[PDB]
């Protein structure tokens, strides 16, 4: 009795390539195969791209099809839902698959991040789809008033564009202040808008940028020294300070801002850099609560004044965020697996953080049972620990904590996580481990998954491959076999990881049997791999000239662009006071990664429940013909 | 401008994707040169002070200014098309000097205000032409002139929106009124 | 030296530039011949000996070229540029990139008339 | 002076490769990608000859880490590196060949141990992950109870421990703290202890050679 399945994305996207991986196991000689999708409920959005599967591919295949979009546009308030029907030979398999509105993302690019009433403003929208790649689709921008009132209304096609829409608008003399918002969204999908913010302000260019960087970036509740601030100031141009500048302290908790009265000091500052603490006897009788374990939580926040001896030119510079801890450091359980399998190692990836939020360098992890183990952070934060699990089916109770020297047992962070066994088909106690190796991987590198396996003697010869997926910024990557003599318990099988895989890859797995009374029945893990985040191609700007540094204004030079063929750059200059001025807002290439992350249908860094709950998490749907299919969905979001 | 450019490219490929190169910064920077301070925007016929800041960044060298405030006829100061303003100053070496200005602005506008530089025994100069707003005296407040609810069939329906009082409205100021429609949704 | 540099400022006194022009072209004219044939020229005349003399000659050649190159720019700036309107500031802008250009690769083709 | 006339840009060499194998169980290869005149080549893609869809790129410390399968099989097993860069015409690709013969068990008991272990440029500090693999038929697998491990680091037994293996399971990972005293390599032996066929003891060994970066 053969099966014929079908692996589609969980949610499927409007305008776009999505592939349906189709096997069919057990299968002898060729079979035709059509796929066909039709609106839910009633019935003809595409019924093309047939295939014919052969032996020669060991009976595997893809169809790749792009829906239309039109009935789509009429309700969308309510979720809305496509049947995927397809039929090997004479059997017919079908599964309704969730469909979303969403089809691209608008990067909105404006030049500076703060104008003057009477200034133009010059901004550009990025069009690109959900694989990163320029797309000729429409768009509507509204400008905002801080109150939040359309001012300007425009639409315009990306067509013949290369995905850049240049634009422009004149601020009014007469305007509010404030906070602006420039609001972009696709024309088909007006229910997902992207934006920014630019503020407008009554302001000329300061001179100095002035930088306060604490010596640790928290302060501990029991130190008897205080906080330690270092402010320094060095000119636009890069030339040292002397002034004298005012310093405050004060307790942020929540959105009520307090100061301390008796912390303002003036610190003069020779060589631009100047030292001032906050003695903990002001903090203490500043605040009204003299439990100084009650203020834990709350942040401080540091704003210096400084002002040159030429009286001149007075900046501004805050750093709020100093949380007031009395652990340096905070234990996480978001990249680990919430499931693990009897008899088999449980990869933890901890991931320790300072307590502002920044990953953790070279901390030693420890796990409070079987002490034996003990780990190091790498770059990123993620300390690998491997926990050996008896066979049995009972919760594991796993706790962390640090154990960093020089540091009281008093005073280290300690969290706690409940793992529950993966479960089995009729506690048949199949199971299937996938180790790998997770570290900041480069593109380019080789890397080497354990297709290790674990079942029964009696049922060895009826396995022969493992399916294999790959999930990567929302659609199927790589789809293929790998062979395994009977016998044979652990299976390499190299992954040649091009560029095309940033940010992360969903890499799962799959085999089938026939056992206990000959009933069908799957078997599948997960992984989650994390890519050094950078560019799927490559741009870098550097100066033509070898000699003859610091250009007077008005020299000539020229900037050499070391971009890939074909390309298109867009360039833009802004004066560093600006950014001294207001320095939110920018783009990177951080924040592009984010967000293409935060719209990455998976939803749990690997393994599951069970198979559909594997299959779930990665963000696939796993039908078949004898019936073992997966679990539906009917939201956008995962819960909470 | 005196000052560190950041240049930043982003690019647009329709085969491999998108980059955001890391800000590439070119510092401009000269040996002597003037950087004048301006307030955004002073008051009409209110005298204000305008500083002009001169840099000496030679290692060892004193360096002797002669700075200079041409005449402009908007604005009023010492200077005049018959007699010129002159400080003749001195810069010590890594030092920085302060020559302070008095201007009364006089009409509407913007305005441009420069100050000239002539090292002595060497030949270097610095100028700086900068332009200040200058607004008559007054506050930004905006007073309604009316709200009303349409209602074609409660109220077809002719309405008029009589002009407002503008009674303190300071004289050569532009006004701006603004109209909104937003409709009233029902629903249950 | 000190005599080489008044006979050479002495020398960019005699260029004249027509005056019934737009104030701003005035102005951008100028600033680009002071900024790039003006200052490295006189950076250079300062670095050498009271006893060198230097050739006047091609000197008054850099003032027919500079002449011949201010014309081509207020040429292409008048009605040459088309993009754009006449007399327009974004004209300004698009001739002056050029405008430099050529005014710094005369500037670089001068530099051996400094000695004899 | 030695500036190689050559006919080939790359060498391929088997200095790092284990010469044997187990049976039925994977065999890192460890090749060694070089340029004619000596100096380790980076950033070249080197494949096997056989199912030529896999294929790796080499590291920057020279060695490109390739796995290959291998049948339970007594047959010695031929390798046929075989790079494969771009831009190179394939008359130009460095090639080279080698045997690895298979390990040999006592009186034929199909009895192995293999440490399968991650191959990069270690830095001191950070830990390392080795798997204690083992293959064995269920008649015997309740006597064995631990692994025991040694490190041989500069002509001397750095640590010697043990490494508990509770019946029922077929991989245990063994974490190793690689402070500053494992510079520059170390080599990982190990071994268990059983009593089979008709009660003859015999022993079962395996080791590995881990470059740390100098
Ligand atoms: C199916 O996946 C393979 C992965 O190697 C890919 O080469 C092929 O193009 C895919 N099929 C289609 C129709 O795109
Ligand atoms: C007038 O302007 C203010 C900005 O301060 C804003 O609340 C709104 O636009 C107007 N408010 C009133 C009360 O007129
Ligand atoms: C034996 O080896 C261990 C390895 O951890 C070492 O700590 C110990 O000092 C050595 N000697 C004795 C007597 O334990």
């Amino acid at each position: 009795s053969p099966m014929y399945s079908i692996i589609t994305p969980n949610i499927l996207r409007l305008e776009s390539e999505e592939t349906m991986v189709l096997e069919a196991h057990d299968a002898q000689g060729d079979v035709p195969v059509t796929v066909t999708v039709h609106d839910f409920p009633g019935k003809l959005v595409l019924s093309s791209e047939k295939t014919v599967l052969t032996p020669a591919t060991n009976h595997m295949g893809n169809v790749t099809f792009t829906i239309p979009a039109n009935e789509f546009k009429s309700e969308k308030g309510r979720n809305k839902f496509v049947t995927v029907q397809a039929t090997f030979g004479t059997q017919v398999v079908e599964k309704v698959v969730l469909v979303s509105l969403q089809s691209g993302y608008l990067f909105i690019q404006t030049d500076k991040t703060i104008y003057t009433p009477g200034s133009t403003v010059l901004y550009r929208i990025f069009t690109v789809n959900h694989k990163l790649l320029p797309v000729g689709r429409t768009v509507m921008v509204n400008i905002e008033n801080p109150e939040g009132i359309p001012v300007k209304q425009d639409s315009l096609s990306s067509q013949n564009q290369l995905g850049v829409l240049p634009l422009s608008w004149d601020i009014p003399e007469l305007v509010n202040m404030g906070q602006w918002k420039i609001r972009a969204y696709y024309e088909n999908s007006p229910q997902q808008v992207f934006s920014t913010e630019f503020e407008v302000k009554e302001y000329v260019l300061p001179s100095f940028e002035v930088i306060v960087e604490p010596t640790e970036k928290f302060y501990y509740i029991y130190n008897e020294k205080g906080l330690e601030v270092t402010i320094t100031a060095r000119f636009l141009y890069g030339k040292k300070v002397e002034g004298t500048a005012f310093v405050i302290f004060g307790i942020q908790d929540g959105e009520q801002r307090i100061s301390l009265p008796e912390s303002l000091k003036r610190i003069p500052i020779e060589d631009g850099s100047g030292e001032v603490v906050l003695s903990r006897k002001v903090l203490l009788d500043g605040v009204q609560n003299p439990r100084a374990e009650d203020l834990v939580g709350k942040s401080l926040y540091v704003s210096a004044t400084v002002i040159l001896h030429s009286g001149s030119d007075m900046v501004q510079a805050e750093r709020s965020g100093i949380p007031i801890v009395t652990s340096p450091y905070q234990i996480h359980f978001t990249k680990t697996p919430k499931y693990f399998k009897p008899g088999m190692p449980f990869d933890l990836m901890v991931f320790v953080t300072n307590p502002d939020g920044s990953p953790a360098y070279r901390v030693p992890v420890a796990v409070q049972g079987e002490d034996t183990v003990q780990s190091l952070t790498q770059g990123d934060g993620v300390a690998k620990l491997s926990i050996n699990t008896h066979p049995s089916q009972k919760p594991l109770s796993i706790t962390v904590r640090t154990k960093k020297q020089e540091l009281s047992e008093a005073e280290q962070a300690t969290r706690t996580m409940q793992a529950l066994p993966y479960s089995t088909v009729g506690n048949s106690n199949n199971y299937l481990h996938l180790s790998v190796l997770r570290t900041e991987l480069r593109p380019g590198e080789t890397l080497n998954v354990n297709f290790l396996l674990r079942m029964d003697r009696a049922h060895e010869a009826k396995i022969r491959y493992y399916t294999y997926l790959i999930m990567n910024k929302g659609r199927l990557l790589k789809a293929g076999r790998q062979v395994r003599e009977p016998g044979q318990d652990l299976v390499v099988l190299p992954l040649s990881i091009t560029t095309d895989f940033i940010p992360s890859f969903r890499l799962v797995a799959y085999y089938t049997l026939i056992g206990a009374s000959g009933q069908r029945e799957v078997v599948a893990d997960s992984v989650w791999v994390d890519v050094k985040d950078s560019c799927v191609g490559s741009l870098v700007v550097k100066s033509g000239q070898s000699e003859d540094r610091q250009p007077v204004p008005g020299q000539q030079m020229t900037l050499k662009i070391e971009g890939d063929h074909g390309a298109r750059v867009v360039l833009v200059a802004v004066d560093k006071g600006v950014f001294v001025l207001n320095k939110k807002n920018k783009l990177t290439q951080s924040k592009i990664w984010d967000v293409v992350e935060k719209a990455d249908i998976g939803c749990t860094p690997g393994s599951g429940k069970d198979y559909a709950g594997v299959f779930s998490d990665a963000g696939l749907t796993f039908t078949s013909s004898s019936g073992q299919q997966t679990a539906q969905r009917a939201e956008l979001q995962c819960p909470q | 401008s005196i000052t560190t450019w950041e240049i930043l490219a982003v690019s647009m490929s329709d085969k491999k994707g998108i980059c955001v190169a890391d800000p590439f910064e070119v510092t401009v920077m000269q040996d002597f040169f003037i950087d004048l301070r301006l307030p955004y925007s002073v008051v009409r016929n209110e005298q204000v002070e305008i500083r002009a800041v001169l840099y000496n960044y030679r290692q060892n060298q004193e360096l002797k200014v002669r700075v200079e405030l041409l005449h402009n006829p908007a604005f009023c100061s010492l200077a005049t098309t018959k007699r010129r303003h002159q400080q003749t100053v001195t810069i010590p070496p890594k030092s920085s000097l302060s020559v302070p200005y008095v201007i009364v602005p006089l009409k509407t506008g913007l305005q441009e205000v420069e100050v000239k530089a002539a090292v002595y025994h060497h030949f270097i100069s610095d100028g700086v032409r900068k332009s200040l707003k200058v607004v008559p005296e007054g506050i930004r407040m905006n007073k309604t002139v009316a709200v009303r609810t349409l209602d074609p069939e409660r109220l077809v329906q002719k309405e008029d929106i009589p002009p407002a009082d503008l009674s303190d409205q300071v004289p050569d100021t532009e006004s701006e009124t603004r109209i909104l429609l937003q409709g009233t949704p029902v629903a249950q | 030296a000190n005599n080489h540099i008044r006979t050479v400022l002495k020398l960019f006194r005699t260029i004249d530039l027509d005056d019934s022009k737009k104030s701003f072209y005035l102005t951008a004219a100028k600033y680009g011949i002071q900024t790039q044939l003006r200052e490295p020229i006189i950076r250079i005349v300062g670095g050498y000996l009271p006893s060198t003399k230097l050739s006047e000659a091609c000197v008054k050649n850099m003032i027919s070229e500079v002449y011949e190159i201010e014309g081509d720019f207020y040429s292409k700036f008048s009605y040459a540029c088309e993009d754009h309107a006449p007399y327009s500031v974004e004209c300004l802008e698009d001739a002056r990139d050029d405008y430099l250009t050529q005014l710094v690769e005369l500037f670089k083709e001068t530099k051996k008339c400094l000695r004899e």
